[PDB]
């Protein structure tokens, strides 16, 4: 049976005709009016210095002042960046950790890896210790990103080509997004906590909408894995970062390729991005042991954060946009501001 | 210039750096394998000898093992494989009795090809395992071993066999001054493989000191 | 003649004429040649090292107790080329002394520190001392720095420099008859880490060769290193004790009121603890910068 | 064996049902968001010390 | 249960050594810094002692340093106080509170049950001001404490805690650091003001309410109290 095969050629032919037929502009052209941004200089203002391990994840507070960070020593570390002070260290299960989450309110955390079972820990008990909450299984693969919805929901993405939708009261898969063909590395909730993005291995994104679970959208262009990927602060657009040296900005209306930031230097891959409060600086962790800050308009190089000794792992950003958290494969976090 | 709650939280960050502290070192202690194989190889046996990762135990001449194996992660190897990087050695398991057919020799070769020449592992040591020997024995009472490699002008004998096997699994090895691997055939006496696992590890261990220090 | 009382009988000091065109142009040589080490390997082990370690603590003891010696050269030879006279104060060559003393005791402590920390490396691969923390290396070598102290603080009590009429010698080694109180360091001071240090590096070699582990090249490398080690030190400081044991069966034997005796032996002393400093100013070479 | 190319097929006759807005309207959009926010972005327009979390 | 029980009370001759012990169970000990609150017959309270966790900090009153001592037992999890040389007044009832430190803690949540003992015959200071309010259930009340140098702290906190103590029971923390509520506490309870001005506001008073209130200070030791407000009717 090839007639159906010829009627999916006929429908992707379809849909790149319409695609190009969309376009009039590109985003340069539009931003070429643009002032530079100029060079922005960050210096380190404090630095954690707890593990004993390469850290292969970390998550910030909502309140800008405690994050969590996960490293290959089985502990979960939870830092106070004001005074790098340490306010929790819970010793894992496995070993293997390739994430973590903090949740909005502040009272769970949740990790993950090579095990393929995603445990939530409870922070505040009358007991006065952290406990295990609730142990998640039926994943068929190691888990590499999981976030959290609200004290009750969770999203977690794992290499069995599959993303889910938890109930953590329960303890049961209230819903399965299936439609990748390779290894999920990388999950964002939109701002609403809606709809989401899934970058996989297989050299794609996804469009995935939480309420009723099937795929709306499909962007491809990269040429290698999806190691990383994060909404803009509109929630209309999103950018994703892979192991081709390029990073890619996304648009969810235009259905397009908005633009690709590139340079002839960089050869290394991609391990996490993040934008800025405004949406106007693009960070960007490389394997060339530094990280990179990106005009987002101009496609612009205007800065490179410099201090580690190792392949940096994982970056995020405050929600006020005050400060800066990186960690790479040495123990050391570090914070720019 | 701090509160006495301020006073309070500092102290406690204090106790919980030397709980880390005295974490690591506990921790820093232990010797840690790396189990492959390739499926019907017989790694069943060197474990049992002594629903993700399976990380075995054993407690031998007042030495730690951890031996990790892998098993049933059927996905990319190259997206979780960096994670194994510091290990102690890795033991490679391959079987005599898989050159039959259905080429379960020539995987193994790939395999042991695509593990050794690796960026990650550029120094880490691979204990060689040969098992499978007897009914090896069987078949070569008969059937020829040209059948999965033709050459010779040798002989058809268990130990010229044996050794243009374990010449062949040797010279697909690539970095022959920043690693070095040992091979062992699997005996039915029980202090055998472990004594030999012992070893493999103890040199790589006065390898690692004496890197450590300059001297080598 | 040549006689003068320094504590106790008398004590034959002499001040050869050769003595102004032999040691001058020596110690020229080895600081300059201690400079062009030293300010490398100092700058190597402070801008482009790793994280410290415990060895690396210990180099860098070892580097600091030669640099000592480096500091205090000037001294010697203004002293030399002026036929062993002071004119720089009291005070003043107490402190060379006692930064001698102190350069000394440090290199030959941390040198048997350093080989016995190599013998634990390679013959007990699993033992606790093989991972040390570095505050315990800190604190070892804290109590090595104050032993150290403790022996040589005696030579900052006396006022030495005696009438000699147109010089006030501030030197430590004088043919005296006296007795080993403060003496017989200078044989102590060898004898036993010569024996330790023998013993680390034949444990060593043999072990590395009975584990038939002798086959990659640095290994055989590490071992000549290890050897080398074992000569220089050998090699550097024997001259003085020799003349040293020679002097005293001399001093046994002869009663020290025929001064005439003592003719060559003074020379011979003086060129050997000249010779002594070899060590000292090697130290940057074959350890540091030259190791794997 | 068969059923997931026809559920390929439905996945595509769902993405190619979707309208799209022109690429300088959505340029605009994003420059105008840019725009409109620069204002509070610590990171892009340094902050003084007075009240800056991190000191130093 | 995160029961806390105290033992070691009853008649003492002056001039005697009687030992305190308090024995916890139900949560992690080890974890907790812990203090020894003192209440007098009939006046209101006073912090007696306080060890931290681990052992590393020890702090006593004015009053009573250099007769009492103040100890851990972490494997069996007990607390002992050891008082020497007893005089007429010390006769008081002693609580076994418990606190714990870092960025989000509510420290003195629990309070013990109480043992009594009986003898035979540069400091913050915070008043109180009004000692009994007549109120009816429906009402709003307020009560008002005040102290003698500002609370408010350079980082921002004001360190003040709310407690209230009900007829025949113990003191229950209601309001940690002036403005965050405590646990359990119902939405009425509310606490506002500035430096050296605070004010509890009840809102929509009702039964199993009335008591006594104080108001204490966390920003040095010794820990200081109030007089206490009492509400009837």
């Amino acid at each position: 049976l090839d007639q159906l095969r010829q009627e999916a050629e006929q429908l992707k032919n379809q849909i790149r005709d319409a695609r190009k037929a969309c376009a009039d502009a590109t985003l340069s052209q539009i931003t070429n009016n643009i002032d530079p941004v100029g060079r922005i200089q960050m210096r380190t203002r404090r630095t954690l210095r707890g593990h004993l391990a390469k850290i292969y994840a970390m998550h910030w507070g909502t309140d800008s002042r405690l994050l969590v960070s996960a490293s290959q020593d089985g502990k979960l570390i939870i830092w106070d960046s004001y005074t790098t002070n340490k306010v929790h260290a819970i010793p894992l299960r496995s070993s293997w950790v390739m994430t973590c989450a903090y949740a909005p309110s502040g009272n769970y955390v949740a990790c993950g890896g090579l095990d393929n079972i995603c445990s939530i820990y409870n922070l505040k008990t009358r007991e006065g210790n952290v406990r295990v909450s609730r142990e998640l299984a039926g994943h068929t693969g190691y888990l590499s990103c999981c976030r959290f919805l609200d004290d009750n929901q969770i999203v977690t993405s794992s290499g069995d080509t599959t993303c889910a939708l938890w109930d953590i009261e329960t303890g049961q898969q209230t819903t399965t997004f299936t439609g990748h063909t390779g290894d999920v590395m990388s999950l964002s909730l939109a701002p609403d906590t809606r709809l989401f993005v899934s970058g996989a291995c297989d050299a794609s994104a996804k469009l995935w909408d939480v309420r009723e679970g099937m795929c709306r959208q499909t962007f491809t262009g990269h040429e290698s894995d999806i190691n990383a990927i994060c909404f803009f602060p509109n929630g209309n657009a999103f950018a994703t970062g892979s192991d081709d040296a390029t990073c890619r900005l996304f648009d969810l209306r235009a259905d397009q390729e908005l633009m690709t930031y590139s340079h002839d230097n960089i050869i290394c891959g991609i391990t996490s991005v993040s934008f800025s409060k405004s949406g106007r600086l693009l960070l960007a962790g490389y394997d060339d042991f530094n990280c990179n800050v990106w005009d987002a308009l101009k496609a612009d190089r205007a800065g490179v954060l410099a201090g580690h000794d190792n392949r940096v792992s994982c970056l995020g950003v405050t929600d006020d946009g005050m400060a800066v958290a990186t960690g790479s494969w040495d123990s050391f976090l570090k914070i720019w501001n | 210039t701090l509160s006495a709650e301020d006073k309070a939280a500092v102290e406690r960050s204090k106790m919980i750096d030397r709980n880390l502290r005295e974490d690591g070192e506990k921790a820093a202690r232990e010797v840690k394998l790396l189990l492959l194989g390739a499926g019907e190889s017989g790694k069943s046996t060197i474990v049992k000898q002594m629903t993700g990762i399976v990380e075995t135990h054993f407690t031998f001449k007042d030495l730690h093992f951890k031996m990790f194996d892998v098993g049933a992660q059927r996905s990319e190897r190259k997206k979780w494989i960096h994670c194994f990087e510091g290990v102690t050695a890795i033991i490679f398991c391959v079987a005599l009795s898989d050159y039959d057919l259905v080429n379960r020799m020539h995987e193994s070769m790939k395999l042991f090809d695509s593990i050794c020449n690796n960026k990650w592992f550029t120094d880490t040591s691979i204990i060689l395992f040969l098992n499978k020997k007897d009914l090896f024995e069987e078949k070569i009472k008969k059937s020829p071993l040209t059948i999965c490699y033709p050459e010779y002008a040798g002989s058809n004998t268990y130990e010229e066999a044996a050794a243009y096997i374990q010449c062949q699994f040797e010279d697909l090895n690539k970095r022959k001054d920043t690693k070095e691997i040992y091979t062992h055939f699997t005996c039915s006496t029980d202090t055998k493989n472990v004594q030999f696992v012992f070893d493999a590890v103890t040199d790589v261990i006065i390898k690692n000191n004496l890197k450590d220090c300059g001297l080598f | 003649d040549h006689f003068l009382e320094i504590d106790k009988k008398n004590c034959c000091v002499f001040r050869d004429d050769f003595i102004v065109k032999v040691l001058p142009p020596v110690l020229g040589l080895e600081f300059i040649f201690g400079l062009l080490g030293n300010g490398l390997a100092l700058w190597i082990f402070c801008f482009h090292l790793k994280s410290w370690k415990s060895s690396r603590i210990f180099l860098f003891n070892l580097a600091v107790a030669d640099f000592l010696l480096i500091i205090c050269l000037p001294f010697l030879m203004d002293n030399y080329v002026r036929r062993w006279d002071w004119k720089f104060g009291d005070i003043p060559c107490r402190l060379m002394l006692f930064m001698l003393a102190m350069n000394r005791q440090g290199s030959i402590i941390f040198l048997t520190v350093v080989a016995v920390d190599r013998y634990f490396r390679v013959v007990h691969p699993h033992h606790a001392l093989n991972k040390i923390s570095n505050r315990t290396a800190a604190i070892i070598s804290c109590l090595l720095w104050g032993i150290t102290i403790g022996l040589t603080v005696h030579l900052l009590k006396k006022k030495m420099p005696i009438q000699n009429g147109g010089a006030n010698l501030c030197s430590s080694f004088s043919i005296c008859h006296t007795f080993q109180w403060h003496e017989a360091m200078f044989l102590l001071e060898f004898f036993l880490p010569l024996g330790i240090i023998l013993f680390c590096s034949a444990r060593i070699i043999w072990s590395l060769r009975q584990r038939q582990m002798d086959r990659h090249a640095k290994i055989k490398r590490a071992i000549t290193f290890i050897m080398v080690v074992a000569i220089v030190f050998v090699i550097c400081f024997l001259p003085s004790v020799v003349v040293r044991i020679r002097i005293f069966w001399l001093l046994h034997t002869s009663g020290t009121q025929n001064c005439e005796v003592y003719r060559s032996v003074d020379l011979a002393f003086f060129i050997t603890l000249s010779f002594t400093y070899m060590n000292s100013m090697l130290d940057p070479v074959v350890y540091y910068f030259s190791s794997p | 064996s068969i059923a997931q190319a026809r559920k390929l097929v439905e996945q595509l006759k769902m993405e190619a049902n979707i309208d799209r807005i022109k690429v300088s309207k959505a340029a605009a959009d994003l420059m105008a968001y840019c725009e409109a926010h620069a204002k509070e972005d610590p990171l892009l327009t340094p902050v003084p010390a007075s009240e800056n979390p991190f000191r130093e | 249960d995160v029961q806390l029980v105290e033992s070691g009370g009853g008649l003492v001759q002056p001039g005697g050594s009687r030992k305190l012990s308090c024995s916890a169970s139900g949560f992690a000990f080890s974890s907790f810094g812990m203090h020894w609150v003192r209440q007098a017959p009939e006046k209101g309270l006073e912090w007696v002692a306080y060890i931290s966790s681990g052992s590393g900090t020890i702090y006593y009153a004015d009053t009573v340093k250099g007769r009492f001592t103040i100890s851990r037992d972490d494997p069996k999890n007990t607390l002992f106080l050891q008082m020497t040389s007893l005089r007429s007044e010390d006769t008081a009832m002693y609580y076994c509170v418990r606190s714990i430190y870092y960025y989000g803690s509510s420290p003195f949540d629990f309070w013990g049950q109480g043992t009594t003992l009986t003898v035979s015959s540069s400091d913050i200071v915070m008043t109180q001001a009004t000692s009994s309010v007549p109120v009816t259930p429906g009402e709003s009340v307020s009560i008002s404490c005040r102290s003698s140098k500002s609370l408010l702290h350079s980082n921002g906190n004001t360190y003040l805690y709310w407690f209230l103590q009900r007829p025949g029971q113990s003191p229950q923390l209601l309001i940690y650091r002036m403005s965050n509520l405590a646990s359990g506490v119902p939405d009425r309870f509310s606490g506002s003001g500035s430096g050296t001005a605070f004010t509890l506001t009840i809102s929509r008073l009702e039964a199993e309410d009335v008591g006594v209130y104080y108001c204490m200070q966390h920003l040095e030791y010794p820990l200081t109290f109030g007089a206490g407000t009492k509400l009837e009717l």
